[PDB]
């Protein structure tokens, strides 16, 4: 609805909708993150869903089990509709 | 070399000070860098001598010949070492001897021994040996033999001890020393016809030794030669001998993330609480990702569940980082003595969770099972639980798709594996017709100690796991410091288990960080061992440095891992600090009986039945259509009705298929062919062709007691909706499995809550066939009975036993029913039952005589009251019928525990002219039911049982008398005492 | 040049003080009973799970050098008389494997192969004995009877209600008493270090081959109250029945007693301190050290003292269906009815397990019995 | 008693008691081990029973060692009515002995000359 | 013996096969021995290619040829029919030997001498 919707496919909280509609949406294994993806694999600070105009770059921020966009480890990637973004054991899908 | 690399690192980055240059007393130059053979350098003032190291190469003449030509003759590279010296102090003899001394070192053995010690290399260095003048054919058989010797005992010369306590195991082997097999460093570059060594039919000697090193001498000891199956040995060589690929940096990072949560969990547990000096998984944190690897592999393999049975050590760590339980459900109600204990009950309880593959595409179930403080006691219980779940899924042994999707992950202590005897019984039942689990993954966590008992004094074998070689189980002794190795070993075990369906043992050699007591410094008993552990580094932090040192990760990746360590350490400390502030019809119609009575004669086309069994089938057809049903047929009718209803029945015991006393005949075998026939399986199919859903599982157990009872108990836990029955040969042999009764059956439904729906048939009967062939010791069962924990019962009539099994099988309430089946009374013509008993009746916990209930009997005439339970009633009733003693009534207490208070109070109010009460039992005075009844009855029902007399055998230390003549006199003494 | 571990060092000097002054704890009393037997000339074979150092850091029969790693046995020094002559005795102390069935079966076979030997087997905790239940049921209890293989074995079983779990508290006495016949075994539960000292010496020098099942305490080893003076070890004998110290040696009035308490384990020390707090001179506590055979004469004579007793109680920490009550509550009013008729029981509720899992539950249940026997 | 393999640890305790008495074997100046345990066993009782393993573990400990033991299993290929297939998960019942590196000689119980040689050779080992 | 037409391989090629076959007979000599007096499983004798000579690239023609068998019956050279006769009488007769699984080397050497020798027939007395 004008912004990106991340829907978790694999994880304890599978089948859940989250909205990325801010210039900075935080994700990690800590409550100080908008999308608190909790698990032992997930690190305290993992990735950000920054919004630059009409672009969503999911950027890694010092995580041990990296951030895989379409099973591909990236540091910064312009996430497109239908991508497998992986944070530890969690695997969510991007929607436009 | 540390001071050399400091001077090199600083010179390279222009950070050298002038205080470094001032002080050169002796210098060295290398003109041989540019290929210049030798130089005559100029010596500067302030230096006594300067050494000009030449070009280390083959001489000019040989430069044109082939390498194969040179190595075949024995020509080697050389360095032209020069020493341009000052004649004002140093003379030709001293400088000439100085260079000779250098040569002696560069070709010495102790020089390289010292260097290998300083570089952390445990293996024997190459020695300067002058070429073996033997032919390649002569040398070939030596190289072939050396390859076989490395496979058989390569594990002995392996660096699998993280503490490096025995440095001699790396030098005390001539069967692995190459110099002994007629070989030198010159033969290193020659080809040998190694028939299928690393797959290649030809290989250079230096390749052959390096393969064997990385395969059997690195951090993985391989013991597989003792296996009798050949393809299994071929299979392990195809994995072990291949130069294994280095794991990806992403794979390595998952290992370090799993080790970060494990080291932080034990950091929290050794801080937040006290008394946790015991159960401290410090040093063996590597076992957390090791199990994770097994389960990740299992999910990839397409498996359904991994059932974990483990001891108290590091159990909470597994519950959070392996099972998948949140820290909240772990420390809810958590709890400083010098002795170790159980602490919080969570160390016993078994919870379930789910595992999501980090890299794979599947999800698998991970459950944990309950166990007491008795080490390795849960071993047969876990294999029974895994089998219960497999059978349920129409997979494994009892299924169309024999996959064995339930995998037993069993962990053990180092001294507990060779020590306990249950370990052998459990391995024996790992591959039986009705007990197999299709392999089991065993991870022994060798901490190289057991409280204060040295491992040397706890086993009579090289390895603790040498017990596993009973069933040809491959053993992989892996070093608990190298995590990458532990994961490979663990994942390879899964492949073997899935390929051959055989148990696999992984010996994880680690160290125990602290003693079992908080104020215990076990350096009193093992000072040398704990002196090494004092200077050791954590298996997570050490692996972190190794990844940086090897160039696998950078300092940015070192920050990603260090932030994850604090991020997971704070995670549990703050979650706990926040959670702390917020604080039935038991009978069937006669047509059902007639279906079971006809199943005994529904023999397959051409089934030649044994002539001794042949009339038993016809007699059961007559019994189901007329009456006088003996105990033997009543037993099968109770289960036959439950199978036709749709319930699973698992009856298995020592010689239970035929029957201990030739009474069951659940499986009859053809005399000519040898085929098996089960009449109770015919009931699992309704007359209209539709399957009922029930099943009959009848097997013959090994000569085991501890594991036979522990397996059936585990089956009633894994599948509660199953009539699990275990029959002993004689009740007297149950003392072998006393740990299963004391710790799992009686206190199971209470200590943890593991509901036991097991039935334990124990042949009990006083006939005098010896102390070990008469009493199943009822006194002990009653002694450990609490309000509603078990149901001890002693039936007297076949009809009552029928209702007893049907009642226990359809009550819903999970409670262990200990039935005491008779021995002689099976073939007793008096111990029979009519059809109206099986059809128009229910279970009777209290039983009056037949004359007072159905016949014309006078209850007032009774003055003498007799209370009994076993077959002894039939002897007392016949004695009463001989003397026409109408003043004696006999009441039976069928359900011994719980005591039928209401059923007996109402029954005792009948027969009002009773002036004396007696408890008549064949068992001795200190044994039987009197020690409990004589103290319970006048306390619970004092209006009738006050002043109760006892007519029984004299108190003995054994259940009965040895001589058969003595038993006849003692049995008649009680019959005359109760009738006089 | 034997560098002793600094954690062991003061325990060596404390035993020098205890032997020359008094207040001898259970740990030293255990070694004094065997130390006298070795110096006399008898073979002593004490071996069990972690028995060399001691399950609860109490034995120290073998001490190891911190620098070298050499073993030192102080009880082997007694096998040589001061005049250089060997006594003929020997001390055999080993650490058994994680075995139960064979550990108990081996020591039993040793007492059959050599009757003139003090064979002792110590479990880690009494609760783990159920593994070797076949050795107890078939070889020890019915050995001296079924065939005649005389068993001179001593089975030390750490028994004590502290609440460290069901598998770390009760060594199940109820079963030993249940399989006891007239003169087949000798079940015993000592309360004082001096009594245990005479118990071992008596069993080691009686000649009569009879298995003595001793229930050593766990917490009461380091209990400051559970001590013994030199006068007890020198001028005294084994006591199967034990009165309070105020009625026997101190100024104590036997008539003042109206409430009679009968006990056996360490629970006596809690009942005596509770009595000293409330100055309840109407409560007497008698201990039954030898549980089987029951000391009929020693107890009848003692029961005649304290004549103003109007109530009798059996106070045990063990549950109702477990402990000594299932046997005592039915034997005592049948053997000594002139005193034990109408005997009341002050104990824990009947459980299927020997104790409760939570440590908090044990503290409440242990205080419930102390208030019941003092009200 | 009637419990199979139950006397296994009792015999090894009796042999050790006599060895220590004779001032030979483990406890003494000599190391003869003059007492030899001749233990006979049932075919399914060797693999089927757990005591068997605990007993083998004691066969060579610091204060338990008997300096070897001669074990003669009488594999009659049956146990009442249970087949050896349902009584053991190994080729031989004696595969339990492999725990301590014990040499196993599967000899035929019809050839007496062979049985004597096998028995005498075991004594030498 | 089966009628097989000569293996055209050299003696060096055939040697490593014969060396390996000796060790194969030592590892599982017991698996094809006549130790069952009732002869219930007749297939145990034929269900083993590691002991079948025809499988190791050998024929009845190679039976009379010499092979460099390193210390088999002491002799560094032996005819194939002599090698298979020592192994038959030593392992596949009525005494199955499991001695290869032992870790001590001198013990294996000890059993090798006492097993791989034409043992004297016992006296009539
Ligand atoms: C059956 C049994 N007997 C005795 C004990 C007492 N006990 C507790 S720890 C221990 C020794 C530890 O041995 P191991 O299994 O190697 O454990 P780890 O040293 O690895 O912790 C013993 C004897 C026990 N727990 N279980
Ligand atoms: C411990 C034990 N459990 C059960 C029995 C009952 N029982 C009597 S004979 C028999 C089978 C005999 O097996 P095995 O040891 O092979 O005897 P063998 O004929 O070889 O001597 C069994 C189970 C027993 N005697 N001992
Ligand atoms: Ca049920
Ligand atoms: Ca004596
Ligand atoms: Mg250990
Ligand atoms: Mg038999």
């Amino acid at each position: 609805s004008g912004s990106a919707l991340l829907v978790v496919k694999r994880g304890p909280n599978a089948g859940s909708r989250f909205l990325l509609d801010q210039p900075t949406t935080s994700a990690g294994r800590h409550p100080d993150s908008d999308i608190f993806l909790d698990d032992v694999t997930v690190s305290r600070r993992h990735a950000e869903f920054r919004l630059e105009g009409g672009e969503f770059q999911v950027v890694d921020v010092g995580s041990l089990n990296g951030t895989y966009v379409n099973r591909e480890p990236v540091d910064s990637a312009v996430l497109a509709n239908g991508d497998e973004v992986q944070i530890g054991k969690f695997r969510l899908v991007f929607l436009t | 070399i540390a001071a050399y690399e400091d001077i090199v690192r600083r010179a390279r980055d222009g950070k050298l000070t002038a205080e470094d240059f001032s002080g050169v007393t002796i210098s060295l130059t290398n003109p041989g860098t540019l290929g210049t053979v030798h130089s005559v350098p100029r010596l500067m003032q302030g230096q006594g001598a300067i050494i000009g190291a030449g070009a280390m190469e083959y001489p000019a003449e040989f430069q044109g010949a082939s390498e194969e030509r040179i190595a075949d003759l024995g020509i080697g590279k050389l360095i032209t070492l020069t020493s341009t010296y000052d004649h004002r102090i140093i003379q030709g003899a001293e400088s000439g001897d100085f260079l000779r001394t250098i040569h002696q070192l560069l070709l010495d053995d102790d020089f390289f021994d010292e260097i290998f010690r300083e570089l952390g290399i445990p293996y024997e260095p190459v020695r300067w040996r002058t070429d073996n003048p033997d032919s390649i054919e002569d040398k070939n058989a030596r190289v072939i033999e050396l390859i076989a010797a490395y496979r058989n005992r390569g594990h002995l010369m392996a660096d699998i001890d993280p503490l490096r306590l025995d440095n001699t195991r790396f030098r005390s082997h001539p069967d692995l020393d190459v110099n002994s097999h007629g070989l030198t460093l010159w033969d290193l570059d020659r080809e040998f016809k190694v028939d299928g060594f690393a797959g290649v039919q030809r290989k250079k000697l230096r390749d052959i030794l390096s393969v064997l090193r990385d395969a059997y001498c690195r951090h993985v000891g391989v013991e597989y030669t003792h296996i009798l199956e050949p393809e299994q040995q071929r299979w392990i060589q195809e994995r072990v001998e291949t130069k294994h690929d280095k794991p990806t940096v992403a794979e390595q990072k998952y290992i370090l993330s799993k080790l970060n949560a494990a080291e932080a969990f034990e950091t929290f547990l050794q801080t937040k609480y006290v008394g946790q000096k015991r159960f401290s998984l410090e040093g063996a944190e590597t076992v957390i990702p090791m199990m994770d690897a097994v389960i990740d592999q299992c999910a990839e393999h397409g498996l359904d569940e991994v059932v974990i049975a483990m001891p108290h050590r590091g159990r909470l760590n597994v519950l959070a980082n392996i099972v998948g339980k949140p820290y909240s459900q772990i420390f809810s109600e958590f709890e400083p003595s010098q002795a170790h204990g159980s602490g919080d009950v969570k160390y016993h309880l078994g919870a379930t969770g789910t595992y999501i593959q980090m890299f794979g595409d599947n999800d698998i179930e991970v459950s944990l099972t309950a166990n007491p403080s008795h080490l390795e006691a849960v071993d047969p219980v876990l294999e029974g639980l895994v089998r219960a779940k497999q059978d349920l899924l129409d997979t494994g042994e009892e299924g169309s798709d024999n996959r064995f999707s339930v995998v037993p992950l069993m962990l053990h202590g180092d001294a507990a594996f060779a020590g306990q005897g249950v370990v052998a019984e459990t391995l024996n039942l790992a591959l039986l017709r009705g007990y197999r689990t299709g392999g089991t993954i065993h991870i022994v966590v060798n901490n190289q100690i057991g409280f204060t008992t040295a491992p040397t004094d706890s086993r009579s074998s090289e390895y603790c796991t040498d017990v596993a070689k009973m069933i040809g189980a491959p053993i992989f002794h892996v070093n608990g410091d190298d995590p990458e190795a532990c994961a490979w070993v663990a994942r390879l075990a899964v492949d073997f288990r899935q390929a051959f369906k055989k148990d696999v043992v992984i010996d994880m050699l680690c160290y125990r960080r602290r003693g079992h007591n908080e104020g215990d410094d076990p350096s009193m008993t093992q000072p040398y061992m704990y002196d090494v552990i004092d200077t050791k580094r954590g298996s997570r932090k050490a692996y972190t440095e190794a990844l940086i040192g090897r160039g696998d990760i950078s300092m940015k990746e070192a920050e990603d891992a260090l932030r994850d360590y604090q991020g997971q350490l704070e995670r549990v400390f703050n979650e706990v600090r926040e959670l702390e502030k917020h604080e039935l019809a038991t009978a069937v119609d006669k047509a059902m009986l007639q279906r079971i009575g006809d199943a005994h004669l529904a023999l397959p086309e051409g089934f030649t039945v044994h002539p001794r069994v042949r009339p038993v089938l016809e007699k059961r057809r007559e019994m189901a259509y007329e009456g006088r049903i003996d105990w033997a047929f009543a037993e099968l009718l109770a289960l036959g009705s439950l199978i036709a209803e749709g319930k699973l029945v698992r009856l298995s015991g020592q010689d239970t298929q035929r029957g201990t006393f030739t009474q069951r005949h659940a499986v009859i075998v053809d005399r000519k062919t040898g085929e098996e026939f089960t009449p109770l399986q015919l009931l699992a199919t309704n007359p209209d062709g539709t399957p009922t859903g029930g099943k009959f599982l009848v097997y013959n157990s090994a000569l085991s007691e501890f594991a036979a009872v522990g397996f059936e108990y585990g089956y009633s836990v894994g599948n509660p909706d199953a009539m699990v029955l275990w029959e002993a040969q004689f009740g007297d042999f149950v003392n072998g499995a006393q740990s299963i009764i004391d710790e799992f059956i009686s206190s199971g439904e209470a200590k943890w809550g593991q509901l036991s729906d097991v039935v334990l048939l124990l042949p009990h009967g006083h006939e005098g066939q010896g102390p070990d062939h008469t009493s199943g010791r009822i006194e002990r069962f009653l002694q450990l009975w609490a309000e509603g924990s078990m149901t001890i019962a002693m039936p007297s009539t076949p009809a009552n036993y029928f209702h007893l099994l049907r009642r226990h099988g359809k009550d819903g309430i999970q409670r262990p029913l200990i039935v005491f089946t008779p021995k002689s009374m099976l073939r007793n013509k008096a111990a029979v039952s009519d059809i109206r008993d099986f059809t128009e009746s229910k279970f009777r916990s209290v039983l009056e005589e037949p004359m007072y209930t159905d016949g014309e009997g006078d209850r007032n005439k009774v003055t003498r009251l007799l209370l009994t339970s076993g077959k002894i009633y039939y002897e007392l009733a016949a004695r009463k019928a001989k003397e026409n003693r109408e003043d004696v009534a006999i009441v039976r207490i069928e359900q011994l525990a719980p005591l039928p208070r209401r059923r007996l109070a109402e029954t005792l109010d009948r027969y009002p002219n009773v002036k004396e009460k007696f408890w008549v039992q064949e068992e001795p005075a200190n044994q039987g039911a009197w020690p409990s009844f004589g103290l319970t009855l006048p306390e619970i029902l004092p209006d009738h049982f006050t002043g109760l007399k006892r007519i029984s055998r004299r108190a003995m230390s054994a259940p009965s008398s040895g001589s058969s003549k003595v038993h006849a006199v003692e049995q008649q003494e009680i019959l005359d005492t109760a009738f006089g």
